[PDB]
C-alpha cells in the first residue's frame, strides 16, 4: 500500500515532490485525455460522414462503370487486369501531427508514367470510358480521403486508450501510493523526533538530579 | 529494532505479509523478502535425497519472481500487451502460489507435506510450467491451450491432496501417474 | 509507413475493373504479384479470399489502403475483426447491387 | 541544520545537484538552488569591463528556467507535441548544459576557462539561441534548420575547446569570426 523507502528527512521531501509531479502529470494527462476525446467525437462524426459519402460515391461510381460496359458492348474487365502493370494512383503517407498525437494522414497522388488507361482496344465508348475513369479516380480520391480519416481514427483511439489508462494508474496507485508513502515516512520521522526528546528528557532529569545532589 | 538485530543474527528469515495473511493465505510467506542462507549447504543433502531439488527451488524462484514484475507491470498498464509466455508465466505463478505455496495447516492432506510429497509437487508444476512454455513456442495459442489443458491445470492444482499417510511409494505412484497424464494430454493438444 | 505506398482492392469484378481504370492496383513484373486481385463470391473460396486479404495485410507491406466489397467482407468478417492493426486501413466499400452496411462495417462497429 | 545555517549567513551558495553528479556531469552545480548575492554589486564591474555580461547571464537563467520546466512537463507527457519554440530551449539549454556549464577541470583547455573567454561563450550560445528562434519566427522549420546548423552548433559546443593560453586578443577574435559566421550560416 506504500513504497518500501527507509525514512529520512530529504527522502520526505524526494517524496513530496514525487507527489507533486505525480499530481501534475496526472491533471496534464487528463487534459490531453479531453482534448483528444474531444478530437476523437469529431473524428467520429467525419468517419460517418465519409461512410455516407463513399457509399453515395461508390453507387454512382458503380452506375458510370455499368452505363461504359453497356456502351462498350462487353467487360473491361479483362482489359484493365491485363494492363494493370503499374498504378497511376499512389498514396503517400503523412505523418500530421493532431493535438497532442502525431496520427498519420495519407496522401493521395497521381504518377503519369502509367498514366494511359485501357480506353485504347475497347472496341467502342471511348468517352463513356473516360468519363467512368474520371468518375473512378474521384471515388478513390474520396475512399482515400474517407481510408486516411479511419487510421487516425484508429491511432486516436489507441492513444486515448493509453492516455486514459496512464490516468486511471496514476490517479488509483501512484498518487495513493506516494500518499501513503509521505504518510509513514512523516510518522516515522515523528517516531524519531519523539525517541529524541524522551532521550534528551532523560540526559535533562539526569543533569538536574546531579545538580540538586551537588 | 528487534527484527533487524534477528535478522542480523539469524541465517533463515521467513517474511511473513499480512497481506498473505489475510485472504487466508497460508502460510503467508513474503517470498520476495524471504531468504534462507543454508541453501547452498543443504546441496550436500539434496545431492543424496532430491538431487534435482534446488534445480526445481531455482527455477520456482525466477517463475514467482518474473511473474512479480509482470503483474507489478500489469497493475499500471494491463495484461493485454503481454506476450504468450508472459501469460504462461502469471499463470503458473498463480497456480504455485494457490496450490503449491499455500499449504493449509488445518487440513488432514496438508497438515504434514514431507519432503517427498513436497518434491513430487515442485516436479508436477514445473514441468506443467515447461510444457506450456514448449506447447506455446511450438505455435499453439496460449487460450485455447488453457481450454484445452485445463484439465491438466486442475490435476496439478489438487496435488495438494495427496494424503501423506498413504506413504512415500504410494503418493509417488500418484505423482509419476499425474507427470504421465500431464505430457499426454499436452502432446494430444 | 512510407514504404507502404499502394492501394489494395479485393472487390468484385466490376469494382475491381473501375480501380483499375482509375489506376489504384498495380501487378509487380518482378514480384510477380497484383495489388489488385480479382476475387468473387463464385471465384476462388472463403478461404482463399482469407488467405488473400491476409497476404495484403501483412505480406504484402506496400498496400498502404485496402478497398474490400461489402459481400466479400462478409465472408472475411472474422479476418476483418481481427485485422486490428492500424495499417494497412481497411474500408467496406459496397459492390454491385450490395449496398454498404454500417453494421458490417468493422471500424463502426468499434464505434 | 549545518547547510541550512550556511545558508542563512551566507551570500553565495554553489549547490550539488545529485542528478548532475550521478551523471558525471562535473561541475554538478545546481542551477536551481544554486544562488549569489554579489551580481547586484558586481554589476558595477560587469558594466566597466564586460558591459553585455549581467543580460546574458540573467538570459543564460531564463533558458535554462524554461527548458527545466519543459523538461518535466516532457518527462510527464512524452514530449509528442512540442511547440519549436519549446523544442529550440530544450535543444539549446541541452547544448548549454554539455557544453558551457559543464567543464573537464583536468584538461589542459577547460582548466580555467577565464572571464573574457567565459563572456565570449555566453555571447556565442546566447546569439546561436536568439538566431535560432529568429529564424523559426519567420517560418523555417526547426528540424531542417538543425539539420542545416549543425555546423553552428557544433561551432559553438567547440568553442570550449579554444585554449585561454593564446591571450585575450586570440581567443576573444575567434569567437568574433565564429560570431560573424553565425549571422551567414543562418540565412539559410
Amino acid at each position: 500500500n506504500r513504497e518500501q523507502v527507509f525514512p529520512t528527512r530529504m527522502t520526505l521531501g524526494l517524496m513530496k515532490t514525487k507527489l507533486k509531479g505525480a499530481n501534475q502529470g496526472y491533471s496534464l494527462l487528463k487534459r490531453k485525455s479531453e482534448a483528444l476525446t474531444k478530437r476523437f467525437r469529431d473524428i467520429t462524426k467525419r468517419i460517418d460522414d465519409a461512410k455516407q459519402k463513399m457509399g453515395r460515391v461508390m453507387q454512382t461510381a458503380a452506375f458510370s462503370l455499368a452505363e461504359v460496359s453497356y456502351a462498350t458492348g462487353e467487360n473491361i474487365g479483362y482489359q484493365v487486369q491485363e494492363s494493370v502493370s503499374t498504378a497511376r494512383f499512389k498514396v503517400r503517407a503523412r505523418q500530421e501531427n493532431v493535438s497532442g498525437v502525431y496520427l498519420s494522414q495519407f496522401e493521395s497522388y497521381i504518377d503519369p508514367e502509367i498514366n494511359d488507361f485501357r480506353l485504347t482496344g475497347l472496341g467502342r465508348g471511348g468517352q463513356q470510358v473516360q468519363r467512368a475513369k474520371e468518375i473512378y479516380s474521384r471515388a478513390v480520391e474520396t475512399l482515400v480521403e474517407l481510408a486516411s480519416l479511419q487510421t487516425a481514427f484508429i491511432i486516436l483511439d489507441e492513444v486515448i486508450k493509453v492516455t486514459n489508462r496512464r490516468v486511471n494508474a496514476i490517479e488509483h496507485v501512484i498518487i495513493p501510493r506516494t500518499e501513503n508513502t509521505i504518510a509513514y515516512i512523516n510518522s516515522e520521522l515523528d517516531e524519531l523526533d519523539r525517541e529524541e526528546f524522551y532521550r534528551l528528557k532523560k540526559v535533562q532529569e539526569k543533569k538536574q538530579n546531579e545538580t540538586a545532589k551537588l | 529494532p528487534v527484527t533487524t538485530a534477528t535478522l542480523g543474527i539469524t541465517q533463515v528469515f521467513w517474511g511473513l505479509d499480512k497481506k498473505l495473511a489475510q485472504r487466508k493465505h497460508f502460510p503467508s510467506i513474503n517470498t520476495s523478502v524471504s531468504y534462507s542462507k543454508y541453501t547452498n549447504v543443504l546441496n550436500k543433502f539434496y545431492d543424496s535425497n532430491y538431487p534435482e531439488f534446488p534445480v526445481l527451488r531455482d527455477r520456482m524462484k525466477e517463475i514467482l519472481s518474473n511473474a512479480e514484475e509482470l503483474e507489478q507491470v500489469v497493475q499500471l498498464v494491463g495484461k493485454s500487451a503481454l506476450s504468450d509466455s508472459d501469460k504462461i508465466t502469471l499463470d503458473v505463478a498463480t497456480l504455485i502460489k494457490e496450490d503449491f505455496l499455500q499449504q493449509n495447516g488445518y487440513s488432514t492432506y496438508d497438515a504434514f507435506c514431507p519432503i517427498w510429497k513436497t518434491f513430487d509437487m515442485m516436479r508436477a508444476f514445473i514441468s506443467y510450467h515447461d510444457e506450456a512454455q514448449k506447447a506455446v513456442a511450438n505455435g499453439a495459442n496460449w487460450s485455447k491451450l488453457a481450454d484445452s489443458t485445463g484439465d491438466v491445470k486442475h490435476a496439478v492444482s489438487s496435488s495438494k491432496f495427496f494424503e501423506p499417510s498413504r506413504g512415500e511409494k504410494e503418493v509417488h505412484g500418484e505423482f509419476e501417474k499425474l507427470l504421465s497424464t500431464m505430457q499426454e494430454r499436452f502432446a494430444e493438444s | 509507413a512510407e514504404k507502404r505506398t499502394l492501394i489494395a482492392v479485393i472487390a468484385d469484378e466490376d469494382t475491381t475493373t473501375g480501380l483499375l481504370l482509375a489506376g489504384i492496383g498495380q501487378i509487380t513484373p518482378e514480384t510477380q504479384e497484383k495489388n489488385f486481385f480479382v476475387y468473387q463470391e463464385g471465384k476462388t473460396t472463403k478461404e482463399e479470399i482469407t488467405d488473400k486479404f491476409n497476404h495484403f495485410t501483412e505480406e504484402r507491406d506496400d498496400i498502404a489502403i485496402l478497398l474490400i466489397n461489402q459481400h466479400i467482407a462478409e465472408n472475411i468478417r472474422a479476418r476483418v475483426d481481427s485485422f486490428t492493426n492500424a495499417f494497412p486501413a481497411i474500408l467496406e466499400i459496397p459492390s454491385k447491387d450490395h449496398p454498404y452496411d454500417p453494421e458490417k462495417d468493422s471500424v463502426l462497429k468499434r464505434v
